[PDB]
């Protein structure tokens, strides 16, 4: 990106970059770390147990959390987790906290409680260039 | 410092009604002057909508979805931005 | 410069924040505290004795002694192109016969519905209009009628100076549009000799 | 040269002497209309050359050393009621910078039905009016049928 | 004590505002709109697709061709029409000229509302130059109707790129002399710094887009994330600030003018030779010489200028990075030659909804600064 | 609050391969499998984000619009933070003639989605003001233009039409020119509304070919 | 002729775009009553021709009143020239005369305006053959045996009009109230803006004022009914009042707590108004001169101006006239009270008003 | 006991409470009284006395509410009340048993070839 | 009063797309109203009307 300030800013220092884009003032003044991401993801893994075992929602949340924790485990520096998960760690901790917050509302609504012969029609679109252009 | 208000003949030297060179504008491709068949390029009327089989007892495996994701900074692959929209050769 | 100061902050929450906490010293867009005597004198010569007002004043005084961009209408005019969409007009062949053949394509394409056409066959068998109205107060001056015409009968000419005192003077019938074409024919033909290379 | 200035002033105003110029009603309106005053006294007497004259009497000047879009100007012959609707269409595209053609360098094709340019008639009672108007010689009732008269 | 709010009516003369104050501090702002609601969404159902195109010039009438772009792209997607390369380059070039015009007007009208009168008069002569560029290719200074389904309406006249290069050679000097009056001035800073702050969470929660979104530290440009025409080939930067200030939005808008100049220079050097219209004759009308010499061209000219093409049944939403944010069209097709439903999404409608939460804690003399920095035009707000 | 400026270099890429593949291919099946009771119908079509892809459309009941939108905002794989608009489409041939349409944008993964609810004239739709703050003015406009009542709204009042305007103009049975028109009366010294009279009535041109195949 | 005027060419339901079939010439169309008559005719789809003598700025308000082509404006009217009168009526089947005068001038006398011009107008109207109706306006107090000159010249001109055009209708309304009238406006300018207001004698002479919209409706009702041709109608409101009662009503309505009027003998009032009546000629006419500062007004104040017994009035036209003392007619004089019109405290009735309304009005 | 929760009479009571402030603000003190205004607003309510659906009742009450605040906030003036509320009522109760023995058909016949549209 | 009907094929052409033959594919049933008064504009001759339902059934309701 281009910085509109006429002064020279380093931006290799990651704390300066987090200050300049307003992460400190507007999202989280406390710096997010790898341990806080691990704690938040384990909070999600504890919170999802209110969903039934056979539900696809629980499997989806658990698989996402397990992949995130494996990324956290195999990478020690927080810049590596930033480069893998394509965000700032403050964003990722907020994502995990929001995912943990979501669980009681979904569990109260119970979307998994459909009949056994539940049916959803789907209509898909095929482009003309599939049959007109070269295979 | 470049000056606003250029002087005589330094800007719009010729009026658009007195263009100094005659213009030859292409209005057709040379590939279509003598090859005029239309049904081989009827993209408008050849798109399809198909009703899928009823999405009930399918098998969403999350293991395969999360098994294709990277875990290290290198081995992350990114989709490059498309340079142009499709022109179909024209 | 784009630098910030504690005190030049336009609001109150940030004014209260800068005078009770040193969080502004972490932000890289702020100007730092002067460290020695000469820096204090530079900061005071910035705040007192202005010198930021004076740069704008020097620029506007340079503009006072510079050149001007005003044209003396109506002794001097602006600049337009042969594609310019002005007052509508009806055209003839060089013989003197009307080009229009009452196809009603310009009436069909008109998004404003500003055209009203009636026709019958002339006494020599020709297909010609008996009514051709253009409501100039309904027209949007798009030029779509000029594009739809297959015989170049209706055009938008190069005239833009046609303001009137009554609105009834802006409901053009067929005779006035032919009179406009008879007035502007040579200019319209000169414009169309260039614009036919592109259209 | 002030002799050049006065010769330019006399050829632009169309008068015969400075005494005839300063004692005219045209100079009286140039004391109260500053747009005409600037055009006659400053622009027409400056650097530039005369290009041509139309049939309404207006003179056309140009200066290639000027800024773009201020190279061409007109001196209207009607000093008291000057109007741009008296410019003929063969000078209109030159003065509006649409093309570089005028009668002094281009022979236009003249149609046999061409109506010459004259001043607008708006605000007077000889303006254009539609055929259903009160000001027409015979107003039209636009009925599309014929009534039975016994 | 039990202080009731003092209310105020702010202008019939087309924004109407009903404020509440607790002294000199505003507690509430309620905009009343619809004074320019002309019902263009209903009128588009009674037009063919070519007939309804000049309605879009009159939505954001500071930025015309960008409004045309999204409607054209929405039609082209359902029609499955490809645009040739030269037409894509022309569309990108005139979209960036349009963005320069809009940002000139927005910054100088804002600075005139604050009190600085000279930058308005300095920038409008540059606006006149870009209006001459519009007129030389379309014959209209503002409502061009230039972008069409499958390309552009006419080719570029010979001699246009020469003059666009001559304008772009001095535009940076004009932007430089513009900033000498405003950027390092204490009165402008004291009017604009920390006024109407927008954070990222509030920006996404309130549907913001455009230079508001970039001044709150969000890297989101539709010309780089979801590119359209030849914008993926263009090399330019996204300006980023991090306070969410009026001052930061002003700086972001100036830098966006610089980047638009960069894209304009790149388009002037890579302009290709070739077709500017799609060669599908059942969508695009033929040339006027072809129409007067072949029977199929005359039939297609007759039918395309009366009934128009039939768009296949379906729906789409297509958006463009308009100079005020994201401008989008939701087109619903039943199969006819007329749109069944055409919803118009305007960014200024969402930006004006925020005035209740942005003007809280501000004074009466900062309302006009907030309205000016949101960059609102009521044609697109009131459809 | 996402898509913070992180890379200081120029990026020549959009998204990652795995997440773009998931969003462009698997998102319909994912949403159907995780929350099946919320979804009644799905369409995967020509992609709001770009001409090159496909994107889903989700049909839901009004009883579960709010939980589905909360799930689509807060779930870790579907982070649809921005609500771009709310509108309606009138289908007078149906038993429930209105389709309320919600467009969403995900800044985290460069995605878009569309959500539809079918109701008639007298069935309320739950408001999304608590989920998205822009839902206020869009629901006010939808009530103004179509007469769709949004229950639980803080202040559902008309926003676009005239002050005394009864009637919903974007319905198919509402006339284009309306019923009333406006003029100044010298006798009453007031601007007065009167029944409609037109000097030239609107000419409707019926262009549609009896050979055309695409009309649906 | 009978009722073919209102039925034979009537096209459309009767709005601005419809056609009534009436082409009318209104003389004095820019005046107080003429503007309301021109509005009444043009709003129903009639073509109205309006000649005028004044500048175009004072006639521009008539341009709005009708659709495109239906208001015709003819400036530089000279009523001593028959060519202007002939051109203005050359297509009209209805002529309405609202030309009148209140003070004499060195260029125009009462006979020139009330006698000579109505006679020549009636003659030129009868010459055309297509004029089916001539509506001439006179005063309720018009009398050939009146000491006031304007009443006498008005009655003489009424006789000349009924002589030359035998089916012309003569209309004689009372005092006309309105926003731009010459009755309450000069009385309010007499109660305020002067050190004292003279009242002629005891102020016990009776008048019958009427509303301007009722007179405008009366013209259209006359044009409907064929029996009213050749007749004379007196237009007066539903209440008979004395001048003292009118002054008391104005002083109560204006909320003035000091009666500045003084009752004076008629010779004293005439002695006051005599110096500015012997100099009324050799002068082109001065602004802000009251029409009540003449001896003719003093002679009018010594007589009753009411509807005569057995005369044709509003009831024969089917019109119930509106009250003049209260309602919409008295609202303009309520705007000139001390301080302003205003609502009040507005708090007794705002008790059970909803939430946002009280805060909106800051109650 | 009262159909659909008695919401019609509750809304009527709310409008009747709101009415004297309307009369003061719109300066209708010498034009209509509160008794005849209450009777007129009551006559607006009886036109939908045969609605069999509670959702239609709720929508009608919501729309009538929005009408009453657009009258409260001076967005329609006194001439709007005259031309829309009280003169239609006085026309519907003034033409009853007219002084002429013409049927409604014959008045319609003499007026125009077609029925009148609107008011 | 309204009329519910499906319009017949035009005599000038042979195609059947706007008929009740393709009723399940395309909406073909219409709602139409009786005409009300029309007259000519005195100034221009344009056709005037006071009918609000003059084109709403024939353009929009299928
Ligand atoms: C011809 C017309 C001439 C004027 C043209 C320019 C108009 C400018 C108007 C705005 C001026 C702003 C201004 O006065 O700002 C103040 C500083 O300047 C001043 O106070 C300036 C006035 C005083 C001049 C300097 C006085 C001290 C000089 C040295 C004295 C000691 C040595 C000699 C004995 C305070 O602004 P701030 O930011 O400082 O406010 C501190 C808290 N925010
Ligand atoms: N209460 C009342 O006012 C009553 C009025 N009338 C009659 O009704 C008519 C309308 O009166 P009102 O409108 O109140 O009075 P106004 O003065 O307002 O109207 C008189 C009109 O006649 C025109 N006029 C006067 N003298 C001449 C002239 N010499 N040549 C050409 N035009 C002339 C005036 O035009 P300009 O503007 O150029 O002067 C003006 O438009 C009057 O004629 C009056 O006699 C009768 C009874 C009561
Ligand atoms: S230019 Fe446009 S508005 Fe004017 S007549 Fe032609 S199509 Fe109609
Ligand atoms: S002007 Fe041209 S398009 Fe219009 S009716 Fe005549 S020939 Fe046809």
């Amino acid at each position: 990106f281009k910085a509109v300030a006429d002064v020279e800013i380093d931006f290799n220092n990651r704390e300066v970059l987090k200050k300049y884009v307003g992460i400190r003032d507007h999202l989280s003044k406390e710096p997010g770390t790898r341990g806080k991401l691990i704690e938040a993801l384990t909070e999600v893994l504890s919170s999802i147990k209110a969903a039934p075992e056979g539900s696809d929602y629980r499997k989806a949340v658990e698989a996402s959390c397990i992949y995130r924790l494996k990324v956290c485990k195999e990478n020690e520096s927080d810049a590596a987790i930033e480069e893998v998960l394509d965000a700032h760690l403050e964003e990722l901790i907020k994502e995990a906290k929001e995912e943990a917050r979501l669980v009681p509302l979904i569990a109260g609504n119970a979307p998994w409680d459909v009949p056994a012969d539940y049916a959803v029609p789907v209509v898909d679109y095929t482009d003309a260039a599939t049959i007109l252009d070269a295979p | 410092f470049e000056h606003y208000l250029p002087m005589g003949l330094e800007y719009r030297k010729f009026s658009p009604g007195t263009q100094p060179v005659k213009a030859v504008v292409p209005h057709d491709s040379p590939k279509l002057v003598y090859d005029i068949k239309y049904f081989v390029r009827d993209y408008r009327r050849n798109n399809k909508y198909t009703a899928r089989t009823v999405d009930a007892k399918t098998t969403f495996d999350f293991d395969k979805l999360y098994a294709g994701m990277p875990t290290k900074p290198e081995q992350v692959k990114n989709v490059t931005r498309p340079l142009i929209m499709p022109t179909r050769g024209y | 410069g784009t630098e910030r100061r504690p005190g030049e902050s336009g609001a109150w929450k940030q004014i209260e924040r800068q005078r009770y906490a040193s969080d502004w010293e972490n932000d890289p867009t702020f100007k730092r505290t002067p460290k020695n005597l000469a820096e204090v004198l530079d900061d005071s010569a910035s705040m007192l004795l202005l010198t930021d007002v004076w740069r704008g004043m020097a620029y506007t005084l340079g503009a006072f002694f510079d050149k001007k961009v005003t044209i003396m209408y109506p002794f001097e005019k602006g600049q337009l192109s042969p594609r310019f969409r002005g007052e509508h007009a009806l055209r003839r062949y060089p013989t003197g016969e009307e080009r229009c053949i009452a196809c009603k394509l310009c009436e069909a394409i008109c998004p404003a519905q500003a055209i009203t056409i009636e026709a019958e066959e002339r006494e020599d068998g020709s297909r010609r209009t008996t009514r051709y109205d253009i409501d100039m107060t309904k027209c949007i001056y798009c030029g779509f009628c000029q594009e739809a015409c297959p015989v170049d009968a209706i055009v938008e000419g190069p005239n833009f100076e046609f303001s009137t005192e009554t609105r009834e003077e802006l409901l053009y019938d067929k005779q006035k549009l032919l009179e406009n074409g008879d007035k502007w024919e040579t200019e319209i033909a000169t414009n169309l000799r260039t614009e036919s290379l592109y259209r | 040269s002030l002799s050049g200035y006065f010769s330019r002033l006399l050829e632009a105003s169309g008068k015969k002497s400075v005494g005839s110029f300063f004692a005219s009603w045209e100079f009286g309106k140039m004391l109260v209309d500053g747009n005409l005053a600037h055009n006659v006294l400053v622009r027409a007497t400056g650097a530039g050359r005369l290009v041509g004259t139309d049939y309404n009497g207006n003179r056309y000047y140009e200066n290639e050393e000027a800024a773009y879009g201020r190279r061409r100007w007109i001196v209207y012959k009607d000093k008291f009621d000057y109007n741009p609707t008296t410019i003929p269409p063969e000078w209109h595209g030159w003065l509006n910078y649409i093309n570089d053609y005028n009668p002094t360098n281009t022979q236009f094709k003249q149609p046999t039905y061409q109506i010459e340019a004259s001043m607008t008639k708006t605000g007077t009672q000889t303006c254009y009016n539609p055929k259903g108007s009160w000001f027409s010689a015979k107003p039209r009732n636009w009925r599309k049928y014929e009534s039975w008269t016994p | 004590a039990k202080v009731n709010n003092f209310t105020l009516n702010f202008g019939p003369q087309v924004l109407r505002l009903v404020l509440e104050m607790q002294g000199e501090i505003i507690m509430r702002a309620d905009p009343h709109i619809g004074l320019l609601h002309r019902g263009t969404e209903k009128l588009l159902e009674y037009k063919t697709y070519l007939q309804g195109l000049p309605y879009f010039d009159r939505l954001d009438y500071v930025s015309m061709m960008c409004m045309e772009h999204s409607y054209v792209l929405a039609i082209e997607q359902l029609l499955n029409v490809s645009v040739p390369l030269r037409g894509q380059y022309i569309r990108v070039l005139f979209s960036e000229i349009t963005r320069v015009l809009n940002h000139l007007l927005a910054i100088t009208c804002h600075s005139m509302d604050v009190g600085a009168l000279t930058p308005f008069l300095w920038a409008f002569e540059e606006r006149e130059k870009l209006f001459e560029f519009y007129e030389r290719v379309s014959g209209a200074r503002m409502h061009a109707a230039y972008f069409r389904v499958g390309g552009v309406s006419q080719d570029l006249p010979i001699g246009l790129l020469r003059d666009v290069y001559d304008w772009a050679r001095q535009f940076a000097s004009r932007l430089d002399e513009m900033e000498e009056l405003l950027t390092g001035n204490r009165i402008w800073k004291e009017r604009t710094v920390d006024v109407g702050t927008i954070t990222a969470q509030m920006a996404w929660d309130w549907g913001c887009s455009g230079p508001i979104l970039r001044a709150s530290g969000i890297d989101w440009d539709l010309r780089k994330t979801q590119p359209y025409d030849a914008y993926g080939k263009m090399q330019f930067n996204v300006p980023i600030a991090g306070h969410g200030d009026c001052y930061d939005r002003y700086l972001v808008r100036l830098q966006e003018m610089r980047e638009s100049l960069r894209i304009i220079y790149q388009c002037l050097n890579e302009m290709p030779d070739g077709l500017y219209k799609s060669p599908d004759g059942k969508v695009c009308p033929p040339s006027r010489s072809t129409m007067k010499q072949s029977m199929e061209a005359l039939i297609h000219h007759f039918k395309l200028y009366t009934e128009g093409f039939h768009v296949p049944a379906g729906e789409t939403y297509r958006a463009v990075e308009a100079p005020k944010g994201e401008f989008g069209v939701y087109l619903v097709s039943r199969g006819g030659n007329r749109p069944y439903r055409c919803k118009i999404r305007s960014p200024g409608y969402a930006h004006l909804q925020m005035t209740d939460v942005i003007s809280r804690g501000a004074m009466l003399a900062d309302v006009v600064t907030i309205i000016g920095t949101l960059d609102v035009v009521f044609g697109e707000i009131d459809r | 609050g996402y898509a913070y400026a992180r890379k200081t270099t120029d990026k020549d890429y959009i998204a990652s391969e795995h997440m773009q593949a998931f969003g462009n291919t698997q998102l319909t099946d994912y949403i159907i499998k995780t929350v099946p009771k919320f979804v009644k119908m799905a369409v995967t079509g020509p992609a709001q984000s770009s001409v090159l892809y496909q994107e889903p459309t989700i049909y839901t009941t009004p009883e579960s619009l709010v939980p589905l939108m909360v799930f689509l905002r807060d779930h870790t794989n579907t982070q649809f933070k921005c609500l771009l608009d709310v509108t309606a489409v009138d289908f007078p041939e149906r038993a429930a003639r209105f389709e309320v349409v919600y467009h969403l944008l995900s800044p985290r993964w460069n995605n878009r989605i569309r959500v539809k609810v079918c109701v008639d004239e007298v069935t309320a739709v739950p408001t999304l003001c608590k989920v998205f703050n822009t839902a206020n003015w869009f629901e006010r406009e939808t009530w103004d233009m179509f007469g769709v009542f949004f229950s639980g709204h803080p202040d559902l009042r008309r926003i676009l039409t005239d002050y005394g305007f009864t009637g919903h103009p974007l319905r198919k049975d509402f006339p284009m020119t309306g019923y009333q028109e406006v003029r100044y009366d010298y006798g009453k010294k007031r601007v007065v509304s009167e029944p409609l009279e037109l000097t030239q009535e609107f000419r409707y041109f019926d262009f549609n070919s009896p050979w055309e195949t695409l009309n649906r | 002729y009978s009722s073919t005027l209102m039925t034979a060419d009537k096209l459309g339901p009767g709005g601005r775009s419809s056609v009534s079939g009436i082409t009318a010439t209104v003389f004095g169309a820019n005046g107080f009553l003429g503007s309301y008559i021109v509005n009444e005719l043009a709003k129903r789809g009639s073509q109205v021709v309006c000649p005028f003598r004044s500048t175009e700025n004072e006639a521009m308000h008539l341009k709005q009143m009708g659709d495109l082509g239906q208001i015709v404006l003819l400036p530089e009217l000279d009523i001593r020239n028959d060519d202007d009168i002939k051109r203005a009526i050359s297509r009209s089947n209805v002529i309405i005369n609202c030309v009148g005068m209140r003070l004499q001038t060195k260029n125009w006398s009462f006979e020139d305006v009330h006698v000579d011009f109505p006679k020549r107008l009636a003659k030129l109207a009868a010459e055309t053959g297509q004029v089916q109706r001539l509506i001439h306006f006179s005063d309720m107090g018009a009398d050939e045996n009146h000491k006031s000159l304007r009443m006498r010249t008005k009655a003489v001109g009424d006789k000349e009009v009924l002589d030359a055009f035998p089916d012309a209708t003569i209309v004689r309304p009372g005092d006309i109230v309105g926003i731009e009238d010459h009755f309450y406006n000069y009385l309010i300018y007499q109660l305020t803006l002067t050190v004292f207001a003279p009242v002629v004698e005891s102020g016990s002479n009776k008048i019958q004022p009427t509303y301007v919209l009722d007179v405008a409706d009366a013209v259209a009702a006359l044009l409907r009914k064929p029996d009213t041709a050749g007749k004379t109608l007196y237009l007066g409101g539903p209440e008979v009042l004395t001048m003292r009662e009118v002054y008391d009503l104005l002083l109560k309505t204006l909320r003035i707590y000091r009666d500045d009027t003084v009752h004076l003998p008629a010779w004293a009032v005439k002695a006051m108004y005599k110096p500015f009546d012997s100099v009324r000629r050799m002068l082109p006419g001065l602004p802000m001169t009251s029409p009540l500062a003449t001896e003719d007004y003093v002679e009018e104040m010594l007589r009753d101006k009411v509807v005569p017994a057995g005369a044709l009035g509003y009831a024969d036209l089917g019109i119930v006239p509106q009250k003049v003392t209260d309602g919409l007619a008295i609202e303009p004089v309520r705007h000139a009270r001390v301080g302003g019109y205003r609502w009040g405290d507005m708090s007794a009735v705002a008790k059970d008003i909803p939430e946002s309304v009280r805060k909106y009005y800051n109650i | 006991k009262r159909l659909f929760g008695g919401a019609a009479r509750h809304f009527y009571f709310e409008i009747c409470r709101c009415l004297p402030f309307i009369q003061r603000l719109h300066k209708m003190e010498e034009m209509v009284s509160l008794k005849e205004l209450r009777a007129i607003v009551k006559e607006k309510f009886k036109e939908y006395k045969d609605v069999k659906d509670g959702r239609v009742v709720d929508l009608l009450i919501f729309k009538g509410r929005e009408e009453i605040e657009t009258y409260l906030l001076m967005h329609k003036q006194r001439h709007h009340v005259v031309t829309e509320v009280v003169e239609p009522y006085y026309a519907k109760q003034r033409a009853v048993k007219k002084v002429t023995t013409n049927s409604p058909f014959l008045d319609s016949f003499l007026s125009s070839g077609y029925a009148a549209i609107g008011v | 009063k309204a009329r519910i009907y499906a319009p017949a094929r035009t005599a000038s052409q042979s195609g059947l797309a706007r008929t009740v033959d393709f009723a399940t594919t395309t909406p073909a049933w219409k709602i139409e109203f009786e005409p009300t008064a029309k007259w000519q504009n005195p100034l221009m001759g344009w056709t005037s009307s006071a009918d609000p339902l003059e084109n709403v059934g024939r353009s929009a309701l299928v």
